[PDB]
């Protein structure tokens, strides 16, 4: 699924081995000077080994403190040591960089000027949020309104709005699906999916990412062999995969898992996180750039925090699905609310994508964040990098490789005032680390050109142009 | 300067200590770690090809046994210690006994051992240690010895 | 070699391609979800223009007995300045985990801010007040550890409970006799194995009972059997000390006996989030190898923009803690001499419960017989009232009620208002 | 002594 | 930079040497120089 050139497997398994036997060696030289109130250690001495000996090393690629709105520039607080690089301290200078590892696609965390007037005025007449749940006084006027919107814009029958878009996963899956039921999942999910998958008392399998030729082959041994040991059948089966799987890029094969998922019937769990405001030429995400029936899927999750710049998720259905969530969905009876400027933000959003503020500039975005993406992956390709994803995502990772690469690719793009995220071992499989590159639609053409000229000239000293350019 | 690509598949294996035994690249370093700290080892101190092997496969073991067969669980707190009472040799492929991967590590002791042997010229105070070292490896890694201790000594 | 081998049947022939097609023609699923009924399908009030004392439902004036603020800070003149400076500074949104970009400066201020008003070295955020216990419990307990909580603690807590895979044993509802007896019956069971970690997980105000769990007890038993205290003091956090510092002013105890205390900022600040505190060992491990924290948007800043404000102005104003005690005794002077109903809280928590005595049947069946009650209380009378919604995920076993959050800014109108009302309908509909 | 290990060491591995 | 002080960096991040401390990196540098050294003045006689 991705091709590796031979000789870089080769340098990466030699560093990351010489990073693990100087480890060792020095951690053998601790154990024996802690000689100079009785409880239990917090932790073990060997449970977070990568953790002081690979990432301490590497700490200031990580929680970079900014001083400004999320927007296509920002200021990045500058911090020291002071004591030989333990506790990093901030000072009061800062820098302006070019940002390219925030979320805003739609450009919508800044200061607009339909949303921000709107949400200020919903503030100063109902107070931050409600100390209340919402089946108990949490229920105000502007969330019976913003769950209208929302069905209006998904286009299923009926839909809840949660606060967290971490509990939109924990804290359902469990009604759904209990105690001999099966889950197939995706081997890429979120950690919010096998968390709530292991919240309940299902068993779970994993069928290769993004190919159903063997998504089938799973289905029919799972059927054929029933539970694990006493061969009962299956109470459910649920097969949970994404839109745009992120830190892969790839957009999902709908059309031919749904058509598996008919003939088995099995359920299915769509995952509209990161492809909900980016994708489709009106921006209902991929049931619609697919060509789709919306109802061939039984469950679709999403979440406001990418696209439309504010915290929040949603579950949309059939009108008996959400009845019953309302009455048995602990998230839904015992946390707090939304906050109300945090609802309204989204309900002046939805306005201004489906074009009803008046302005047209609900498709000057959704046209600016595809012909931005479409440049910035083509001009990359050209130039012999290695970047993953389709023709339409707004995310697409480059390959690094190797773990040397994290602290220099990132250390010189933030000196020459760009700023990018880079992922390491412990998160991601060994020989896979890389950088994740956002692309919204408040960029110019003049930034990326000056950003591409960055690039290029930071990826001639550490060499990660693995493909021949032209 | 870069040539040789090669499509990778995921194995699943959905556990991060041993899934990175599976891509591409893994024998191949394996050896060369071998070959390398044999030249290192008769450069900073001029000796026999004999011994150098030696000291070689008595480092080896060190090692590997202390890795393969000494800890247990993971140093990966995602998974909330569910391999508590498994070292890293009986988790490797969900269990499954006598596969490709597997082989291979069990038959690199002995063809070490052979060549730290036939240089040596056999004697006594080399082939004694050599031989415990390579038994104590081959014993350890046989299908039988699965999941069970010796007088409970760190096996609970 | 023969003569010690095991007798083995000989191996069967695999399915053919064939037979598979019928076993997956006739596997049958159940329905997703259980068909709806007609008592399964009640909508709340929605309401208007705010949700503090006095709050508005249909254009009539209602007063509030729901809402969580114990010191009527919804709507504060202070509070209004501070978000609306913030959030046309800002925007209205986190764009980012904490690890990568999520990390404003309000972020540290405020954790800078909350560390100093309770003494102690370092503090956490989390981005959302329920998932404060989903994380912070399965970041301490592994699979092999042994955990004594407390049978009577909410979904939150006993949600993380169940995800850190630990060994869990329950005792009493505020037993100490239980407790030391569940103590001794573990340090005897587990006696070889030294290296083990144990916990004590407790919470300072109960939400499903209103009762104060007692802090000397519990401090003095876990430094005699080397244990470790995780508080959940999200009810008394502000309200409970008579500086507002929460159970340990309350009895007057040291906060570094106390390892972990975390807490819920939509009670008694008047936003949303969570926070963990304790020694810079504990809180800057969990940083990196938590759940919630790495994996989820931070905060919103013009909610932690709010959270500084608060706190200010609960630290500048320690009178409105007096004016809440007053209050709670109020409605208790107002509401002992009920006919059905019980008060079965503790005297000083501000969470008025009430019992209902001579259970009317089922628990299936009490709950309906609660939810009407609570239903006409506003109706007629205009006023709001909470009654208890188990859900069938939930595993706690107390007894149903009605609770009342009294709050620092009800009227000595309103607050007997809510007990007349009240004798009457338990009067006319229980006996 | 030196044949016989050699020998039946190339057994053991097929 | 120029063609030496590039390939020389190149180097470092090849094979993890740019994460090491100074003295990490000075006990393996001169390591791997005696390793160079040695095959060079043998082999290019012993044969
Ligand atoms: C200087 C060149 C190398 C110098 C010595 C390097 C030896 C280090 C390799 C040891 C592999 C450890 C396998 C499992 C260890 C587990 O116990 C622990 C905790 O459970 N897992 C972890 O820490 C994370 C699991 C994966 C981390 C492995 C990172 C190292 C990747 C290298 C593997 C492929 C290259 C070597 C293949 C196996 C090496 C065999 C030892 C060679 C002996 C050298 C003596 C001359």
């Amino acid at each position: 699924m991705i091709t590796i050139p031979y000789l870089t497997a080769v340098s990466t398994y030699f560093s990351y081995g010489l990073l693990f036997a100087f480890g060792q060696l020095r951690d053998f030289f601790r154990r024996f000077i802690d000689w100079w109130q009785g409880y239990a250690p917090i932790c073990l001495g060997h449970e977070d080994f990568y953790i002081r000996r690979l990432y301490h090393r590497i700490q200031d690629c990580f929680e970079r403190p900014i001083s400004s709105a999320p927007d296509a520039w920002f200021d990045v607080v500058e911090r020291y040591s002071n004591d030989n690089n333990k506790t990093l301290k901030r000072t009061t200078k800062t820098s302006r960089c070019l940002n390219l590892g925030s979320y805003n696609y739609l450009g919508f965390g800044s200061f607009d000027e339909y949303c921000t007037p709107r949400v200020i005025e919903s503030l100063k007449k109902f107070s931050a949020s409600t100390c209340s749940s919402r089946v108990d006084a949490g229920t105000t006027s502007v969330h019976a309104e913003l769950e209208e919107c929302v069905t209006r814009f998904v286009g299923k029958p009926a839909a809840v709005v949660f606060g967290m878009g971490y509990a939109t996963n924990s804290a359902i899956i469990p009604v759904l699906i209990g105690k001999g039921g099966l889950i197939i999942s995706d081997s890429l999910n979120h950690s919010s999916i096998v968390n709530g998958a292991r919240g309940s008392g299902a068993t779970i399998r994993v069928f290769q990412h993004n190919t159903p030729s063997h998504l089938e082959r799973v289905l029919r041994e799972q059927i054929a062999e029933g539970q694990p040991r006493t061969h009962r059948p299956w109470k459910k089966i649920i097969v949970v995969v994404e839109g745009i799987y992120s830190m892969e890029g790839e957009i999902c094969h709908l059309p031919e898992v749904v058509a598996i998922c008919k003939k088995y019937k099995a359920y299915v769990y769509l995952d509209e996180a990161h492809s909900i405001g980016a994708i489709g030429k009106t921006g209902k995400g991929i049931c619609e750039l697919l060509g789709v029936d919306t109802a061939d899927v039984d469950v679709m999750m999403g979440t406001f925090t990418k696209s439309f710049g504010s915290c929040g998720g949603y579950i949309a259905g059939s009108k008996e699905l959400i009845q019953y969530l309302k009455h048995q969905c602990p998230a839904h009876l015992y946390a707090t609310s939304i906050p109300t400027p945090s609802a309204q933000q989204i309900i002046s959003a939805i306005k201004v994508i489906l074009g009803e503020d008046g302005s047209n500039r609900g498709a000057q975005k959704l046209a600016r964040i595809r012909e931005n993406s479409n440049f910035f992956r083509a001009e990359l390709q050209k130039m012999g990098f290695e970047v993953l994803g389709d023709n339409d995502s707004p995310v697409m990772p480059i390959m690094l490789y190797n773990p040397a690469k994290i602290p220099a690719f990132s250390r010189e793009c933030l000196r020459q005032k760009v700023a990018v995220v880079v992922v390491g071992f412990p998160a991601t499989p060994l020989l896979l680390a890389r950088a994740r590159i956002c692309i919204s639609a408040s960029h110019s053409r003049e930034d990326l050109i000056r950003a591409l000229k960055v690039i290029s000239k930071v990826g001639d000293l550490s060499g990660i142009k693995y493909f021949p350019a032209e | 300067m870069a040539n040789l690509y090669v499509k990778a598949v995921p194995p699943p294996d959905m556990n991060r200590n041993t899934e990175w035994f599976m891509y591409p690249g893994v024998w191949t370093t394996y050896m060369l770690i071998l070959f390398f700290g044999w030249l290192v080892v008769l450069s900073v101190s001029g000796c026999s090809p004999g011994m150098a092997w030696t000291v070689v496969n008595l480092a080896h073991f060190v090692v590997t046994y202390h890795s393969f067969h000494w800890m247990k669980g993971t140093p990966f707190a995602d998974d909330q210690g569910i391999y508590n009472g498994l070292t890293w040799w009986e988790q490797m492929d969900n269990g499954q006994q006598l596969t490709r991967n597997r082989k291979f590590l069990t038959l690199v002791p002995v063809v070490l051992y052979l060549i730290a042997s036939h240089t040596t010229d056999y004697r006594h105070p080399w082939l004694f240690l050599n031989t415990l070292a390579v038994m104590v490896l081959v014993v350890a890694k046989f299908p039988n010895m699965h999941k069970v201790r010796i007088f409970g000594i760190n096996g609970d | 070699i023969l003569l010690t081998r095991k007798s083995y049947k000989p191996p069967k022939r695999p399915l053919t391609e064939q037979e598979i097609d019928e076993l997956c023609d006739e596997w049958v699923p159940e329905p997703l979800i259980p068909p709806i009924t007609e008592d399964m399908k009640h909508e709340p009030p929605v309401l208007e223009s705010a949700a503090g004392p006095h709050t508005t439902v249909n254009g009539k004036d209602v007063v509030n007995f729901a809402s969580a603020n114990y010191l009527g800070l919804i709507g504060h003149e202070k509070l209004l300045e501070s978000c609306t400076s913030a959030l046309e500074k800002y925007g209205v949104g986190s764009c980012g985990p904490r690890g990568f970009y999520g990390t404003i400066d309000v972020h540290l201020d405020c954790e800078t801010r909350i560390s100093k008003f309770l003494g102690t070295p370092d503090s956490i955020l989390y981005s959302y007040g329920l998932s404060t216990m989903f994380s912070t419990i399965p970041c301490f307990c592994k699979k092999g550890d042994v955990i004594v909580a407390d049978e009577g603690v909410h979904w939150g807590i006993q949600n993380g409970l169940q995800l850190s895979r630990s060994t869990i044993v329950y005792f009493k509802h505020n037993d100490m006799e239980s407790l030391r007896i569940t103590l001794e019956k573990i340090m005897t069971k587990y006696k070889r194995s030294k290296n083990l970690r144990r916990y004590i997980v407790a919470e300072a105000v109960y939400q499903n009972s209103g009762q104060i769990a007692p802090l000397d007890e519990i401090v003095k038993l876990k430094e005699k059997y080397r244990f470790r205290v995780i508080l959940d003091e999200s009810n008394s956090f502000g309200v409970l000390g008579r500086s507002g510092r929460g159970l340990a002013e309350h009895h007057s105890v040291p906060i570094e006996k106390i390892d972990v205390v975390t807490a819920a900022m939509g009670h008694a600040l008047a936003t949303e989030g969570g926070f963990c505190t304790g020694n810079a060992r504990i809180i800057d491990y969990q940083r990196l190898s938590s759940s919630g924290y790495v994996f989820s948007a931070s905060l919103p800043p013009y909610l932690a923009s709010a959270a500084i404000t608060a706190i200010d102005v609960i630290d500048q104003n320690p009178d409105m803690l007096v004016k809440l005690k007053q209050n709670v005794a109020l409605l208790w002077k107002g509401l002992s001499d009920i006919k059905g109903m019980s008060l079965t809280s503790n005297r000083e928590s501000p969470i008025v419960f009430l019992k209902l005595e001579k259970s009317s049947g089922s628990a299936k069946d009490d709950l309906l017989l609660l939810e009407k009650m609570a239903d006409r209380a506003l109706k007629e009378d205009s006023l709001l009232v909470v009654s208890s919604k188990r859900s069938f995920l939930d595993k706690c076993r107390l007894p149903v009620g009605i609770k009342l959050y009294v709050s620092a800014g009800h009227s000595e109108s309103d607050l007997l208002k809510a007990s007349e009302s009240l004798k009457r309908l338990a009067s006319e509909l229980l006996l | 002594g030196h044949f016989f290990v050699e020998g039946l060491l190339g057994v053991v591995i097929i | 930079m120029n063609w030496v002080q590039r390939k020389i960096y190149l180097y470092n991040v090849t094979f993890g040497l740019y994460m090491l401390d100074w003295w990490e990196r000075y006990l393996f540098n001169s390591l791997v120089v005696v390793l160079m050294w040695f095959v060079l003045y043998n082999g290019t006689r012993y044969f």
